[PDB]
């Protein structure tokens, strides 16, 4: 404005929530998905 | 936390208490809002010598809360200590409100026209002509007739 | 000058007669310096520090005598002393837990908004130090669990001090919550299983609960019958307010119009 | 005068507050009179 | 002087007060 | 030296053009606006005054120094002089100094020279009509002067500027009072100046007595004359009262009123931000979520700069405690992202059902939360993390074992497995019925009531809001 308080101090986002779920969980993932095969 | 000091029985602490109130009441006007209910004890007690001044701090906290007629209620039984102060802002606000109340009551009183009259407290009507003497002393002649138009009497 | 004041503090008091005499002795100071707002010359607050010590023990005597209004009065005085507009004062050894006495009592009164605004003065300091304040905030952490059992493990070891009178109130105010929060809704709970939470051996508190709850008392077991409970449908009861809401809703359509 | 010169400040404030309130009510009357001019059109 | 205008400024308050009833009633009949 | 020597002359006349005609056309226009119309206010040059103050506050302010245009500070504060027919000759004197600076070098007098300068409106005797024009001609050098921040010996001149402004404030309270109209143009200035009060007092000492003065002003506005002033005074109160314990929480309930009408526009919404944090301390989110969201949608268009981003920092806090939170990178700003990185990892681990993941973020990133004072949420948010985990596991599993559920949520013991569910049922978190023998926990899915109650409750907000859009459209449509 700049008056008063402030001088004192589809889209891809909806799916980017789920991507954030993929970031902290199960990586992507390829390698682990391929490593779980020979474990048992 | 000065509100809890009102639980003490001796009134000698109550005079010092009100002496703290009126000094810090500008910032602490909100701090007396929840204490109103404890002020009722000091105003309603007849053996309390400072009730006259208890009504002053009550009328101030009701000035902060936006209470008008409610401040008039304590204004009446606040004694001589209330009308003795003509200084600063608080004296004109209360006489404007009290004369508004008084003049609507007097337009009603002239419509009786007599008989079954409403009770008129000597304090609310005494400050009328009493502060009218200011217009006679200052000799200001425009206001002197205005008050007599207001009371209709 | 004046005194003798702290001479009765080390010895404390055998009864409430010396305590009342200590308040009558402090009444003279309250007539002279009153309570405030004397800045000074901050040396005029030295005897106010000496008054803070006997007010701290005035709250220890207010909880010792169990009186509620006295405790909150003396705590208002202390809290205002650490809230005084001059923050430079000699450090009080009781400054820590004297906030926790009123905090644990406040928690016995169940005040949610005042709890959090109590710690608003020093948020980073209460976490890093003052174990006496770290017990009530861990108690709150355990109250969202809730506890119940974790608090029963922490209630064995408290420094405390003077929290004995408060943790008894905390005791009862938890124990009725066992009964309130167990049902609704659980199908059944075995006898000795509830006896593990009520502690004791075969208390009469569970008999009084067999009265208060009611509810059911079964052999070697218990029951939420019947059933889970009262069976709300609610059938035609909500159809009244379902018509009623549409009444004023249509009124809003007519206000357009 | 204290009755007075400064008490007539509240007194005449009733004139200015009534004229301010009435300036709102008169704005609400002006914008509503455009209605009547238009409906008469 | 002061009280004169004090009693002069509620006139248009009441005049426009009945004007509200005026405009409100007239548009309702004008719709018919 | 030749290059810079020839680059010194061009700059100074650029302000000496615009800044000369700026408050002469704006102040001189508001001079005739203040004599009549004076409706409302409006005084549209008051809004133009906001634009002008913000105009110099980017470029060029007042000074400096610069050894060129520093003579404008005594220039505009001199020569009222005195009555309007005598002011024509003085308006010409302002132009004579342009030839003085064009012929010889310009004279610089500031700092200790400002004491008689600020007292020259009192020496001229007098303006004499417009206190706000003298308050603007005295403040306009003083307001950007705070940008020096030299802190030595000129801050007591800022105290003298509050004293001189208080003289102009005694003249503001005594004069007029009946259709004042100087107060309504001065309430913007009493606002800005009081914010500059707190600005200067933040660099030295908090103001305990200036709040006594401020509250005298505050309560004295009601009822006699308050237009736009008290809305700002309440925010002055709230601003340092939110930073300074205590009780100020319930102080707002006795102040309201509201106070209507909301002004100035966004200036009211930020008030909703301050009280949003306040009402968050009472743990009520439903009242807090709306006041937070309204703050952001009611504030256009920026820039600048970071406070509009911080209000959003605290916006999603109450929603995180709610348990229902949208992903916050839709509001992501290139200047904001870099600031909330630690904070963003916080909400990232909050929405998850892992408790250890959440306890790590407080350890590593608590150092940033100390500066924001946001630890008030970090104690109460744990309740929401456990409630989130149990919600997930409730809908995602038909029948769950209480002993086997503790390993995933690091619940660590069998006993609290019953406790979380006990309060979950008590708060209506899960409808499942639990049997204690082993014990086990079974859950059931009930519906069909569903769209009976929930959509009609939303419709009550939807339709009322749509008819409000209709009323607000009719209001601005009927003006022509």
């Amino acid at each position: 404005m700049s008056e008063k308080k402030q001088p004192v101090d589809e889209d891809n986002w909806d799916d980017d929530n789920v991507e954030d779920d993929f970031s902290n969980q199960l990586r992507a993932e390829l390698e682990k998905h391929g490593y779980k095969m020979e474990t048992s | 936390g000065i509100i809890s000091l009102l639980d003490e029985d001796e009134p000698q602490l109550k005079e010092f208490a009100l002496h703290k109130l009126n000094a810090v009441v500008n910032d602490f006007w909100a701090e007396i809002s929840e204490s109103v209910d404890k002020i009722e004890v000091l105003y309603e007690d007849e053996g309390f010598r400072s009730r006259q001044f208890a009504a002053l701090v009550a009328s101030k906290v009701f000035y902060h809360l936006g209470a008008f007629e409610e401040s008039l209620n304590y204004a009446l039984g606040a004694g001589d200590l209330f009308n003795v102060n003509d200084n600063s802002e608080y004296v004109e606000t209360i006489i404007a409100k009290c004369i508004d109340h008084y003049t609507k009551q007097c337009v009603e009183n002239a419509d009786l026209p007599e008989g079954e009259k409403k009770p008129i407290d000597q304090r609310l009507e005494g400050i009328v002509n009493k502060m009218f003497q200011r217009c006679l002393d200052d000799h200001k002649y425009k206001q002197a007739i205005g008050i007599a138009l207001e009371t209709r009497r | 000058m004046y005194e003798q004041l702290k001479g009765e503090w080390n010895r404390k008091s055998p009864n409430l007669s010396k305590c009342g005499e200590e308040l009558g002795r402090l009444k003279l100071v309250l007539l002279e310096l009153n309570f405030l707002p004397t800045t000074g010359t901050k040396l005029t607050k030295q005897q106010l520090i000496l008054a803070r010590d006997i007010l701290e023990i005035g709250a220890q005597w207010s909880i010792l005598r169990k009186d509620i209004p006295s405790f909150e009065r003396y705590m208002a005085q202390l809290k205002c002393y650490y809230f005084d507009y001059k923050e430079q004062l000699p450090e009080s050894a009781y400054m820590h837990q004297l906030l926790g006495l009123n905090l644990l009592f406040l928690l016995s009164q169940n005040r949610v908004a005042e709890f959090h605004t109590e710690l608003e003065r020093l948020p980073a300091k209460d976490i890093q130090t003052n174990v006496y304040i770290k017990h009530p905030v861990s108690l709150e952490q355990y109250l969202m669990e809730g506890s119940y059992n974790k608090v029963f493990l922490a209630k064995g070891n408290i420094p405390a001090e003077s929290y004995t009178f408060f943790i008894d109130i905390l005791l009862d105010t938890i124990r009725d919550e066992i009964a309130g929060c167990i049902e609704k809704a659980y199908e059944k709970i075995l006898f000795t299983e509830a006896t593990r939470i009520l502690f004791f051996n075969t208390p009469k508190k569970m008999t009084d609960y067999a009265k208060k709850r009611g509810w059911v008392l079964g052999p070697n077991n218990y029951y939420s019958f019947a059933s889970q409970q009262q069976k709300p449908e609610d059938t035609t009861i909500p159809s009244t307010e379902l018509a009623k809401q549409v009444i004023e809703y249509a009124r809003q359509l007519e206000m357009i119009v | 005068l204290e009755e007075g010169k400064a008490g007539s400040g509240l007194r005449q404030y009733y004139l200015s507050k009534i004229e301010e309130l009435q300036l709102i009510v008169n704005d609400k009357s002006q914008n509503l009179r455009r209605l009547q001019a238009q409906r008469n059109e | 002087d002061l009280y004169s205008r004090y009693k002069k400024l509620q006139q248009e308050l009441e005049f426009l007060e009945v004007q509200e009833e005026y405009i409100k009633d007239e548009q309702k009949n004008l719709k018919k | 030296p030749p290059g810079g020597g020839e680059q010194e002359p061009p700059p100074p006349p650029a302000p000496q053009d615009v800044e000369m005609k700026e408050e002469a056309a704006t102040g001189g226009g508001s001079t005739g606006e203040a004599d009549g119309k004076t409706a409302a206010a409006a005084a549209e040059h008051s809004q133009r005054e906001l634009d002008t103050v913000t105009l110099e506050d980017i470029k060029e302010h007042v000074k400096q120094l610069e050894k060129a245009v520093s003579g404008k500070e005594p220039r505009f504060v001199l020569r009222a002089l005195r009555m309007l027919p005598s002011t024509s000759r003085r308006l010409n004197h302002y132009v004579l100094y342009k030839a003085v600076q064009g012929f010889f070098t310009s004279n610089n007098a500031t700092r200790d020279f400002l004491l008689p300068f600020l007292e020259e409106p009192m020496d001229t005797e007098a303006d004499l009509q417009f206190r706000p024009r003298t308050g603007k001609a005295a403040s306009t050098p003083l307001l950007p002067e705070v940008e020096a921040y030299l802190q030595l010996l000129v801050v007591i001149f800022m105290m003298n500027s509050k004293r001189y402004k208080e003289a102009q404030k005694i003249s503001d309270d005594l004069m007029q009072k009946i259709s004042t109209q100087n107060r309504r143009a001065l309430d913007l200035v009493a606002a800005k100046c009081y914010y500059y009060h707190a600005r200067v007092y933040e660099f030295l000492d908090k103001l305990d007595v200036v709040r006594s003065f401020l509250h005298a002003r505050l309560r004295t506005a009601t009822l006699r004359h308050d237009a736009d002033g008290q809305a700002t005074l309440l925010n002055l109160l709230l601003r340092n009262y939110l930073h300074y314990s205590l009780y100020d929480q319930a102080e707002k309930l006795v102040s309201k009123s509201v106070f209507p009408e909301q002004a100035n526009n966004n200036e009211w919404a930020r008030y909703l931000y301050y009280t949003g944090r306040i009402k968050a301390i009472q743990l009520e989110y439903s009242e807090a979520r709306r006041t937070m969201t309204n703050a952001l949608r009611k504030a256009p268009q920026h820039t600048a700069v970071g406070f509009k981003q911080t209000v959003h920092k605290l916006l999603i806090v109450v929603e995180l405690l709610l348990g229902e939170i949208p992903d916050r990178l839709q509001f992501r700003q290139p200047s904001l992202k870099r600031s909330l990185m630690p904070y963003f990892l916080l909400t990232q681990a909050v929405r998850t059902g892992n408790l250890a993941k959440f306890n790590q973020v407080l350890d590593q990133f608590g150092e940033k939360f100390q500066a924001d004072g946001t630890y008030t949420l970090i104690i109460r948010l744990r309740h929401n993390v456990i409630k989130t985990g149990v919600r997930m596991i409730s809908l995602s599993y038909s029948r769950i074992s209480l002993a086997d559920i503790a390993q995933k949520l690091q619940l660590d013991s069998p006993e609290d497995a019953e406790f979380i569910v006990a309060k979950a049922i008590r708060d209506g978190v899960i409808e499942a019925s639990i049997n204690h023998e082993k014990g086990y926990v079974q859950s059931k899915e009930m519906i069909d009531i569903y769209s009976t109650r929930e959509p009609q409750l939303a419709f009550h907000q939807r339709i009322s809001f749509c008819l409000d859009i209709h009323n607000m459209s009719v209001k601005a449509m009927r003006f022509p």
